[PDB]
C-alpha cells in the first residue's frame, strides 16, 4: 500500500499508528518534536520501505536508534528535496546510533546530521555506495571519533585516507555487492529495472521497490502510454491522477505525464480540463521577492516563465548544482524586479539563467539597483557572452567583493546590457572586484635570457603606459616546477618567489633582472608581472603580464655517490656499490670508477716487525603617485599659452661492479665518479674513492722449501730457508719450535735474523733430536700448523 | 532576543504536553503554499508570551 | 600620447633658439591668476605639433 | 636694493643682468630652461642675499654650482611657497655641486631636489639647523651616495645615524654658532632682533637680512603703527603701498596692516579707498578648486563663503593640519561637495573648523554632496560635540579609510542630517576603519590562574543578540616587558593569534589555556571575540577586552655563565659566577659550596715513589550557513494558529673567597642561584667545577734526621720520618750516594720508608757519603737542600 500525499508526526509518539498499513510513502516524512514520556515499544514498521521525498528527523525525544521503527527503508528517491538534503538528522536526542542498515540507495539529495551529542557510528559507514555527490554531505558537530571510539564484530575501503569496516551499528555491517554487477539477498545480481535489494534476480515484478518508474507491481523503463509518471516514481493510469484530490488552492498531462500544471501557451482544454491545449508566469504579487538558497526553493520556481517579482539568489554551499539550477530556473525570460546575489559561493558562472532575456526593474533596490553582486566568492566568470543578449530596461547596477570576477568581464556585460552611462567607479569598483584573479591583461614580451649553472638573466621589451611616468614596477616570480600545472597566483609557502626589480632608468634600452643562488639543472617557471598606479580611478588600466617561462638551468657536478660500500666475493673479483648522488646536477651519462693497488704501510717496510609586505608596497604607490602629480604641476604652472699503477673503468647500469687484481690484503682506491650527459664538458661527481682490503689467503704459506738448520761452534742452532711471497698478509712470528728429543720450547725465528743471515743463534745449547713443528704465522696472528719437520741437530 | 535553540527550549517549555499545531491539510504538489514566517517575528524583534504561545495545539 | 619629461624635451624639440613665451605681468598678490592647462591638453590627450608649438616664444 | 615684484629668468643667460641691481627681491624667483650655448661667464651677483619666497631652479643648462651666481643668499624667507616647498631644484644638469654656502635658514617651506645625475654633495650637508622642519623633505633620484663618494677638505656632528662632516662642496663646509647661542661672522652671537649673519653684533641697522621684519635699515619685532607690513618681511607707510601699482585685476589697511583684499563685511572706505571700514572667494566658472598643497591652500586665504567645490588631496606633509586651519578654517559655507582622495597627511578633519553648512547645491554623480577615498590616515572627523554640520541635500560616500571608525561616521551622519538618504552601498564597513577599532562590547576577564609555564583565563560568556552569531576567541599575547602595546595584529614579537573553541552546550564560562610559555614574564595578552555580522544590517561593533598585564610565575634560574675559580693567596681561593641567562624570577642570593676531595687510590695504594584568509573566510561561510539552515528548519518545521662539604653564602659580587687553602689540592666547587623566591621553589640547579690550587712545596725536606743504617756487607739502609705538606706527594726523592762524594742519584723511596725506613744495596764500595738531597714531589725537583753529613765510614 501507498501512503500520500505526506505523513507529519508531532507531539505523539502513538501517532506513529498512521504508518501501519501502507508500504510506500509517496511525498515527505516528517517525524519532529516527540515526547519521551510514551514508551518505546519497538515499533517495527517493514512494510514501509521508499519514500519518494525527504525524511525529517527533528528531537525526537527517547528514540534509540531507527533500526527499531524503520527496519525495510531501502531507498529515499528525494524527488522534492528538503534544502538540498534527502534526510536530515537534527538535534538528536537519546539516539546513540542509527539503524538503517536495508537502506541502500538514495537518488537526489544529500545527508546531514548535525548536534547530535548521543550519536555515533557515522566514520564507520561509507555514502559513496549509497549516495552519489558525497561531497554535499554535512556531518559536524556529534560525537567526536575520539571521544566515540567505535567497534564493529563487510569489508574495508580506502574512504580518501585509509581503509575500514564498513558497520551500521554494533550489531550488523552495511551490505555492498561483488564485483561482479542491483543485488539479491546473497551476493548476486538482480534485474537491472530493480534498485536496492530484489526477491529474485531477473524479474521485472519482484523488486521492493525499482528504479527509473514503477507501475502495477512491475518495472519498465518507460510505462506505456495509457499511464503517466507520478513524482518521478509512479505511473498511473488516467482515472487515478483525474478524479485525485488536488487542492492546489485534477492534474494536466504533457507528453504522456501528468503534473499540476502547464506552461506558458498551455491552457486546460475546455471540456478536457485533465488534458492541455495550447493557445507559467508565476511570481507572487505580494511577497513580490523570492529568496534562493537551495533547490527546496529552487524547485517551486520550475515550470515559471515570467516571475512577477525579485529574484534574490544566495546558494551558500554545494556540489555542481548549476545542474540543478539551469533545470528549474532555465525557463525565465524576465524579471520585473531586480536581481541580486549575496553570498553565492557555489556559483562559479551564472550561464545556468540562459533564457534570461530582458531585467525589466520595475522597482529598483535603494538608489535605483535592478542588478547586485556582493560577496560572492566564486563568481568566476559571468554569463554575458556573444551568443547571449540581455537588457536592462531602467535602474543602475551594481558590483562588488567578487575576487574572481574579472573587470573586463562587467565592463563588457554593462556595455551589452545598455546601463553605460548610469554607472560609475562608485558602484562597479576594481579594488576588491576581481583582485584575486585576472584572465587577460597586457602582454609581456620576453626579449632574450641566458642562463648559468646557478645564475640567470631575463630581459624583457620596455613596457610604457599611455603615462610612461607610471611606476611601471616589474615583480618576477619564480617557482620549482618540475611539472607544467603552475598556478600564477601570490609566494610564501613554496606558491611563488617574489623579486621586484627597478625601473629602466633614463639608459632607455631593456629592463633586466638578474636571478642568483639558484638550483642547478631545475625547471623554473619564471614570469614577471607590471604592478602599475592609475591615479584618478578612470577604470580600465590592465596591467601587464607576461607568459608563464619554463627554465632549465645549466646543471653542474653531482655529489657524491650514496651507498659507497666495498665487498669481497673472490680472487680478483670485488664488489662495489654506490648510488645516484641526491643533487645530480643534470641527466647522469656514465661513471667513471677506477681503482688504484696502493703501496703498503712503510713502518711495516722500513722497521720490519717480526721481532612586499602591504605596508611599504602602498607606500611606495603612494610616492610614484606624488612625484607624478608633483611635477605634473611644474609643467602646468611654468608654461603658459601665448594670446702502483691506476685502472679506470666506465660501468653505469647497476650500482655494484667487479674489480680484478685482489692481492690478498691490499688496500685499494676505488673512486666512483658519477658524469652527467655533459661529462664531457661539465666532467663528473665529487671524488668517492673507497680503500677496500681483499680477503686473506695463505696458500703454501710455509717456506718455500727446505727447512734447512747449521751447526757452529758450542751449539748454536743456525737456519736457513727462503721467504714466501703471498703470506697473509706479512710474516709477523714464526711458529716453530726446539728441545731434546721433541721440540718443545718455541723457536721465535723472526723475518730479521732471515734476512740478515738466514736464522737464529743460541750459543752453547743442549744437544738431541728436533722434530719440528712449524706454523706459517703471519699478522693475521697463528697460521697453519704444518706436519712435524724432522731437521734436527744430531742427538 | 532568542533564535535557534532557545525557541525550540522556549517553544516547549510553553507547550509541554499541550503540543505544537499544525494546519495538516492533504493537498498535492507544491501549490499547497510553499515553504518569512517565525524568525522574521523572534529573531529579528523580541516576541512575548502572547505573541509566542499561539503556535501551540490547543 | 606624452607626459612628463617627454614634455619639456618635445617642447624643447619645438623651440630651441625661439624661447618659451611667457606673460610677465607686473602685478602684486595672489590675486593675478594662480598655479587645467598642460597637461590636460597634452597628457590626458595626444596634443599635435600645431597644439603644442603655440607655447613657444616669437 | 629691492627688486619687485617677482623676476623669472628663461631662455636667455643675459637676463641674470636683471638682477644686478638690487640686494633683495620681493616675489618668485624663477631660473628656468636656460640654453648652455650662451658663454658662462660666472655671473657673480653678491647683492641678492634674501628671496622673500621660494626659489625655482628647472632644466638650467650649462651650470655648474650656485656659489658662482649666489654667493651671499643667506636666508629664504618663503612666505610664498610653492607646492609645499620654498627652494626646488629640478632637473639638474651640469650642476655637479651645490654652491650655497651663505644660506642660513629657510622659514616656511621644505627642500626638494631630485632627478639630477649629476648632482651631489647632499648627505653631506645637514639640514634641520638651517631648516626648522626637516621631515617633509624629498632628496631622491639623484646621484647615489656609493657611485658619489665625496669627501671634505666643519666638526662632526650626528646625521640622525651618526657623526660626519658638513661640507657645501670641496672648497668650503657650511658655518654654524657656538653653543654660546644668530651669528656673526667669527663665532659670536649677534643682536636677537637679527637672522643669519650680521655685520656688527649687537646692532638693529647692521643686520644682513633680520627676522621677524624689517624697516629703512632697522629692526623691530613690531613696526611703528605708522608702518604697515608687507609680505611679512618688510614695513612701508601708506604712501609705499598707497601708489603701489598694485594691478591685482591699491592696497587696504587692516590692524595696521595693508594687504591686497579685506574680509566679508569689510569694504574700502568712501574717499578712502586706502583704508576700511565694516559694514566671499570662489571662482564662478572652474567651480572647484583642488587643494594640493599649500599653494592652493593659500590663495584661498582669508575666504569666508565658497561658491564651488573642494577638493582636499593632501598626499604627504609634517603636520601641515596647522597652515591648512590658518588659511582655509575660515569658510563657512560651501555650495557644492567636499570630496577627499588620497589625502594621506589628514590625521583629522579637524582645520575646518568654521565649516557648518554643505549647501551641495550640485553635487557629484548620483546625488552626492560629500565623499571620502583611499584616506591612510582620516583616523578621527571632527563631528564632535563642539561642532555642527549640515549637508542641505545630497547623499554621503566613505570607502578605504583604514583607520576612520565606524562609530565615527554613524555619529557624523546621524549628526549632519542625512540618515535617511544613506545606505549600506555607500557607507561600507569591509574597509572603514578595518584597521583601527575605537570602542567594542566590553569583555570583562572572569578569572585567571598561572604557573610556571602555563596560563589559565576565563571570562565571561559573550552572547551577542542572536547568540548563534560565532563568538569565536582570538587570543593574542606578547612578550611585553612594558606598557606601551599595540593592540593590532604578529609574529615578531607583535602577537600572537591563538583561537579557542566557542563554548559549547556546557554553558558554563569559555576559558582559554596556555602551554610553553616563559616563566617570570610580563606577557600581555587580550580576546578579541570575531563575530559574523550576518546581513549587512549596520553596526555590531564585536567585542574587544581589556589588555591584561599578566607576570607568569617564577623557576629555577639557569647554571651561571662566567663560572671561574683562581688563587691568590693562601685561605683565599676566589671563585665567581655571573647572572644566569635565563633568571626565571629576580634573584636574591647565592649559595656557594666547595668540597674537599679525597687523593687519587691509584696514585696512594700503588707507591710511586720509585588563521589564513582562507580558512577564516570559510570558516565565517561555515558559521552563516548553520545559521541559515537552522532558520529555514525553524520556519519549515512550525506554523501559526488560524673530606667533608662546606657551604656558604655570598650574593653581593661574583668574585668570592674560599679559606682553606693548601697548595696543589685538588677541590669542588658548586654555585646556585636563589631567586627572591626562594622560600618554597628552593634554589637553582648545581654549577659545578673542579680546580687544583697553587702548587707550593718550600723546603718539604725530612722532618728530621735522615738517618743511615749498615748491614751485612756494606749496604746503604735509611731510616726518616715523612713530610706531611709536600707539593702534592713525594714522587722521586733525589737523594745520592758515592765513594767519596754522594755523586750517583739516589732514590730512597716512600715504599721502603713505610716498610722499613730505606733502600738496600749489598756489598757497596765503602767510603764517605756527603749527602745532596733535595725535597722533591710529584710536580718533580724541588728544594735541593745543603750537602747532608750522613756518611758511609770511609
Amino acid at each position: 500500500e501507498i501512503c500520500g500525499p505526506g505523513i507529519d508526526i508531532r507531539n505523539d509518539y502513538q501517532q506513529l499508528k498512521r504508518l501501519e498499513n501502507c508500504t510506500v510513502i509517496e511525498g515527505f516524512l516528517h517525524i519532529l518534536l516527540i515526547s519521551k514520556a510514551e514508551d518505546y515499544r519497538s515499533y517495527r514498521f517493514p512494510k514501509l520501505t521508499v519514500i519518494t521525498e525527504y525524511l525529517l528527523l527533528f528531537r525526537v525525544a527517547g528514540l534509540e536508534s531507527l533500526g527499531d521503527l524503520f527496519p525495510n527503508l531501502t531507498v529515499i528517491r528525494g524527488w522534492k528535496l528538503f534544502y538540498n538534503y534527502a534526510l536530515v538528522i537534527f538535534e538528536m536526542t537519546n539516539l546513540k546510533d542509527i539503524g538503517l542498515y536495508n537502506l541502500r540507495n538514495i537518488t537526489r539529495g544529500a545527508i546531514r546530521i548535525e548536534k547530535n551529542a548521543d550519536l555515533c557510528y557515522l566514520s564507520t559507514i561509507d555514502w559513496s555506495l549509497i549516495l552519489d555527490a558525497v561531497s554535499n554531505n554535512y556531518i559536524v558537530g556529534n560525537k567526536p571519533p575520539k571521544e566515540c571510539g567505535d567497534l564493529c564484530p563487510c569489508e574495508k575501503t580506502t574512504i580518501n585516507n585509509e581503509y575500514n569496516y564498513r558497520c551500521w551499528t554494533t550489531n550488523r555491517c552495511q551490505k555492498m555487492c561483488p564485483s561482479v554487477c542491483a543485488c539479491t539477498e546473497n551476493n548476486e545480481c538482480c534485474h537491472p529495472e530493480c534498485l536496492g535489494s530484489c526477491h529474485t534476480p531477473d524479474d521485472n515484478t519482484t523488486c521492493v521497490a525499482c528504479r527509473h518508474y514503477y507501475y502495477k507491481g512491475v518495472c519498465v523503463p518507460a510505462c506505456p502510454p495509457g499511464t503517466y509518471r507520478f513524482e518521478g516514481w509512479r505511473c498511473v493510469d488516467r482515472d487515478f491522477c483525474a478524479n485525485i484530490p488536488n487542492a492546489e488552492s485534477g492534474f494536466v498531462i504533457h507528453d504522456d505525464e501528468c503534473m499540476q500544471e502547464c506552461p506558458s501557451g498551455f491552457i486546460r482544454n475546455s471540456t478536457q480540463s485533465m488534458y492541455c491545449i495550447p493557445c507559467k508566469v508565476c511570481g507572487d504579487e505580494e511577497k513580490k521577492t523570492k529568496t534562493i538558497d537551495s533547490v527546496t526553493s529552487a524547485q517551486m520556481l520550475q515550470g515559471c516563465t515570467i516571475l512577477k517579482g525579485n529574484l534574490l539568489i544566495n546558494i551558500r554551499r554545494g556540489n555542481n548544482i548549476a545542474s540543478e539550477l539551469e533545470n528549474f530556473m532555465g525557463l525565465i525570460e524576465v524579471v520585473t524586479g531586480y536581481v541580486k546575489i549575496r553570498h553565492s559561493h557555489a556559483l562559479v558562472s551564472l550561464s545556468f539563467l540562459k533564457n534570461l532575456r530582458l531585467i525589466l526593474g520595475e522597482e529598483q533596490l535603494e538608489g535605483n539597483y535592478s542588478f547586485y553582486v556582493l560577496d560572492n566568492q566564486n563568481l568566476q566568470q559571468l554569463w554575458d557572452w556573444n551568443h547571449r543578449n540581455l537588457t536592462v530596461r531602467s535602474g543602475k547596477m551594481y558590483f562588488a567583493f567578487n575576487p574572481k570576477l574579472c573587470v573586463s568581464e562587467i565592463y563588457r556585460m554593462e556595455e551589452v546590457t545598455g546601463t553605460k552611462g548610469r554607472q560609475s567607479k562608485g558602484d562597479i569598483n576594481t579594488r576588491n572586484n576581481g583582485e584575486r584573479a585576472s584572465c587577460e591583461s597586457d602582454v609581456l614580451r620576453f626579449t632574450s635570457t641566458t642562463t648559468w649553472k646557478n645564475r640567470i638573466i631575463i630581459t624583457w621589451h620596455r613596457y610604457r603606459p599611455p603615462d610612461y611616468r607610471d611606476l611601471i614596477s616589474f615583480t618576477v616570480y619564480y617557482k620549482e616546477a618540475p611539472f607544467k600545472n603552475v598556478t600564477e597566483y601570490d609566494c610564501g609557502s613554496n606558491s611563488w618567489n617574489m623579486v621586484d626589480v627597478d625601473l629602466p632608468p633614463n639608459k632607455e634600452g631593456e629592463p633586466g633582472i638578474l636571478l642568483h643562488g639558484l638550483k642547478p639543472w631545475t625547471q623554473y617557471a619564471v614570469y614577471v608581472k607590471a604592478v602599475t598606479l592609475t591615479m584618478v580611478e578612470n577604470d580600465h588600466i590592465r596591467g601587464a603580464k607576461s607568459e608563464i617561462l619554463y627554465i632549465r638551468t645549466n646543471a653542474s657536478v653531482p655529489s657524491i655517490p650514496l651507498d659507497v660500500l666495498s665487498a669481497s666475493n673472490s680472487s680478483s673479483q670485488l664488489i662495489v656499490k654506490w648510488n645516484p648522488p641526491t643533487l645530480p646536477n643534470g641527466n647522469l651519462s656514465y661513471y667513471i670508477v677506477r681503482w688504484q693497488r696502493q703501496p703498503q704501510d712503510g713502518y711495516l717496510y722500513r722497521h720490519n716487525y717480526c721481532s612586499k609586505t602591504e605596508a611599504e608596497k602602498q607606500a611606495e604607490k603612494e610616492e610614484a603617485e606624488y612625484r607624478k602629480v608633483f611635477e605634473n604641476f611644474l609643467h602646468n604652472s611654468i608654461f603658459v599659452p601665448r594670446p702502483y699503477p691506476f685502472f679506470e673503468s666506465r660501468v653505469d647500469n647497476k650500482e655494484r661492479t667487479v674489480i680484478s687484481n685482489l692481492r690478498p690484503f691490499t688496500l685499494y682506491r676505488i673512486d666512483i665518479h658519477s658524469c652527467n650527459h655533459e661529462a664531457e664538458k661539465l666532467g663528473c661527481s665529487a671524488s668517492n674513492f673507497v680503500f677496500a682490503r681483499t680477503m686473506p689467503a695463505e696458500g703454501a704459506d710455509d717456506i718455500p722449501g727446505p727447512v734447512t738448520w747449521e751447526p757452529r761452534p758450542e751449539n748454536s742452532i743456525f737456519l736457513k730457508w727462503p721467504e714466501p711471497e703471498n703470506p697473509n698478509g706479512l710474516i709477523l712470528m714464526y711458529e716453530i719450535k726446539y728441545g731434546s728429543q721433541v721440540e718443545d720450547q718455541r723457536e721465535c725465528v723472526s723475518r730479521q735474523e732471515y734476512r740478515k743471515y738466514g736464522g737464529a743463534k743460541l750459543n752453547r745449547l743442549n744437544p738431541g733430536n728436533y722434530t719440528a713443528r712449524i706454523q706459517a704465522t703471519s699478522l693475521s696472528g697463528n697460521g697453519s700448523w704444518t706436519d712435524p719437520v724432522f731437521f734436527y741437530v744430531p742427538a | 532576543t532568542l533564535c535557534g535553540a532557545e525557541l525550540v527550549d522556549a517553544l516547549q517549555f510553553v507547550c509541554g504536553d499541550r503540543g505544537f499545531y499544525f494546519n495538516k491539510p492533504t493537498g498535492y504538489g507544491s501549490s499547497s503554499r510553499r515553504a518569512t514566517g517565525i524568525v522574521d517575528e523572534c529573531c529579528f524583534r523580541s516576541c512575548d508570551l502572547r505573541r509566542l504561545e499561539m503556535y501551540c495545539a490547543p
